[PDB]
């Protein structure tokens, strides 16, 4: 200790060709909307949507 | 009508719980939880049973 590391490249993705990706954005927003409210007693906010 | 117009949930919860007159063991069981929402789970389940 202490711990270091070396890295080759800093991986990024800038999203190109957004049509099917945008439809999956709609679908995953729907999925998060169906998932978000389960923690009423389990202490996560509705309002973090 | 003396408890209506209420924002504070602590006096709300304990006022309801004392005014949810039961056997005192389960009054203590209401008093056990420090959380508000699990305590009101207890309370409203009792009142639905009544």
């Amino acid at each position: 200790p202490y711990l270091r590391a070396r890295g080759e490249v800093f991986s990024e993705i800038f999203p190109i060709d957004e049509a099917v990706v945008r439809v999956l954005v709609e679908e995953l927003k729907e999925a998060f909307e169906k998932y978000v409210a389960n923690h009423k007693s389990l202490r996560l906010d509705r309002y973090q949507l | 009508e003396a408890v209506k117009g209420t924002s504070d949930p602590a006096m709300l919860a304990d006022t309801i719980a004392y005014h949810a007159t039961w056997t005192v063991a389960e009054k203590q069981e209401i008093l056990e939880l420090t959380d508000l929402e699990a305590r009101l789970k207890k309370v409203l389940g009792l009142l639905s049973r009544d």
